[PDB]
């Protein structure tokens, strides 16, 4: 079990931190679903990975 | 069966920031899905049921939403008491199950520990063991480096470490470390110490005593 | 209250089996009382326990 | 006033059993459905039965089919669980709860929760210390001082101060479970510096299961 950090990044500064945990791979799909549903009321999303894939930053175009 | 897959598993946010925690039924359980929030050694208070009507009572930064098997829990402008553990629930099909759960947290400000130390009371001492007890209060972020010295010797093994849940008015930590000795090792040694590391803190902080000083 | 033949079996099953301790076996009668619909799954657990117990 | 209140959790050895009641005022649980409900600690809710008094259709989760049974007496409002067989995981605080109470469709209210525990380990009640303030618990006008309880089987210890009447700057923390198998925590609070011997601070502690209750009077040395 993996634990993929991500940092939120919104469009306005904001900064928010979350945490998905499962098999890399679970945890991978995980932080991109999340994106995805953030992105509908947050703007387009980009995700930079880091550390293997086991870090994202994630922006949010607003 | 049917499962509920809750994400992410820890989310932080700053006071009055919007937050949304989701849920995901491993098959179509219409808007049969509730949800609760649980706080620190309390019992589960529903906030939103039947997918997205709320309790009376329950404030009105909390509303819940529905597409398709996908749940969303939001909190338009959270507050420093909104810290807990969320779960959702569905009611479509026996056995009634729940998400595992999502912990939601307060970033706020760094704030550097008061560190202070306390020897073996002479009562505990009247018996064989010796507590020595480091308290850090009311610090931020969680993340601290707490070793402990006996005559300028490094413990390793015989310390253990409680840490509070964030304070629900202002988001901070507090942290104990108990070295634990036999009275005769205490009685053996003369200086204590305890040194702290933390964010805020320009540099480490030492918290120190010898046995015996009044 | 009263009880069909078929509760009344299940009550001496459980009052018979040899190496339960007096808390287990009146637990599980407790059960069989609380329960009827239950009654299959409780005997099979009761056996489990003084099986493992012997 | 809808109220639930658990009771009868307490220490039992694997393959004991124990009796939990569910107390239920201000509704008649002949209306509703009654849960119970429980939690490992530090873990997630597991739902494990669930009744409708008004006709006694009982379900269970697969993993207490059989060990454990629900039930309910409408004439003292009241629902059990009666747990069989118990074993190590079956540890948790148990909570009950009612379902459709008032065409709502969640469980809209929980009991306290009761916390049985599971193990061959014995009671045993606390030691209390005093963590006296000094000059090494002071800062800023300020001072800290607690109370050590120490040594007890099992969970749960409640500490209040100065019975309930001093509840400002108290940080009790989560007990943790020593290498000897017992537990361990100590209570802190701050205080201004200048109340140090005018003003009297005691911790009062009580761990039911040993019915050890402890009023200790914390001084300067």
């Amino acid at each position: 079990e993996v634990t993929i950090k991500v940092n939120l990044i919104f469009a306005d500064g904001k900064i928010q931190t979350a945490e998905f945990k499962g098999t890399f791979e679970e945890a991978t799909a995980e932080a991109y679903r999340y994106a995805a549903l953030l992105a509908k009321v947050n703007g387009e999303y980009t995700a930079d990975l880091e550390d293997g894939g086991n870090h994202m930053n994630i922006k949010f175009a607003g | 069966d049917i499962q509920m897959t809750q994400s992410p598993i820890l989310l932080s946010a700053s006071v009055g920031d919007r937050v949304t925690i989701t849920c995901r039924a491993s098959q179509d359980v219409n808007t049969a899905v509730a949800w609760y929030q649980q706080r620190t050694n309390g019992s589960p208070r529903l906030l939103i049921y039947s997918a997205s009507f709320l309790y009376s009572g329950v404030p009105s930064r909390f509303s819940g939403s529905r597409s398709g098997t996908d749940f969303t829990l939001t909190i338009s402008s959270l507050q420093p008491e909104d810290i807990a553990d969320y779960y959702c629930q569905q009611h479509y099909t026996t056995p009634p199950t729940f998400g595992a759960g999502t912990k939601v947290e307060i970033k706020r400000t760094v704030a550097a520990p008061s560190v202070f130390i306390f020897p073996p009371s002479d009562e505990q001492l009247k018996s064989g063991t010796a507590s020595v007890v480091c308290l850090l209060n009311n610090f931020y972020p969680r993340e601290a480096k707490v070793q402990w010295k006996v005559d300028n010797a490094l413990q390793s093994g015989n310390s253990q470490e409680s840490v509070t849940e964030q304070d629900s008015k202002d988001s901070t930590y507090s942290l104990s470390s108990t070295l634990t000795l036999s009275k005769a090792d205490y009685e053996k040694h003369k200086v204590y110490a305890c040194e702290v590391t933390h964010q805020g803190l320009s540099s480490p902080v030492t918290k120190s005593f010898n046995r015996g000083e009044c | 209250g009263s009880y069909n033949k078929d509760q009344q079996s299940a009550f001496y099953e459980i009052l018979n089996m040899p190496n339960l301790n007096e808390a287990q076996r009146n637990g599980f009668i407790q059960s069989l009382k609380d329960d009827p619909s239950q009654s299959t799954n409780v005997l099979g657990e009761a056996k489990k326990l003084n099986e493992s117990q012997a | 006033e809808v109220q639930l209140v658990e009771s009868g959790g307490g220490l039992v050895q694997p393959g004991g059993s124990l009796r939990l009641s569910c107390a239920a005022s201000g509704f008649n649980i002949k209306d509703t459905y009654i849960h119970w409900v429980r939690q490992s600690p530090g873990k997630g809710l597991e739902w494990v039965a669930r009744i409708y008094p008004t006709n006694g259709y009982t379900r269970y989760a697969d993993s207490v089919k059989g060990r454990f049974t629900i039930s309910a007496d409408t004439s003292k409002n009241t629902a059990y669980l009666q747990m069989n067989s118990l074993r190590a995981e079956d540890t948790a605080i148990y909570y009950c709860s009612r379902w459709g109470g008032d065409g709502f469709y969640a469980m809209d209210y929980w009991g306290q929760g009761t916390l049985v525990t599971v193990s061959s380990a014995s009671t045993k009640g606390p030691s209390v210390f005093p963590l006296a303030p000094s000059s090494k618990s002071t800062s800023g006008g300020t001072a800290a001082l607690g109370c050590l309880v120490k040594d007890y089987f099992p969970e749960p210890v409640t500490v209040s101060w100065n019975s309930g009447a001093l509840t400002s700057g108290v940080h009790t923390f989560p007990a943790v479970l020593q290498s000897s198998g017992l537990y361990s925590l100590s209570s802190v609070v701050t205080v201004p510096s200048s109340s140090l011997g005018t003003q009297t601070y005691i911790c009062n502690v009580n761990h039911k299961p040993s019915n050890t209750k402890v009023d200790k009077k914390v001084e300067p040395k």
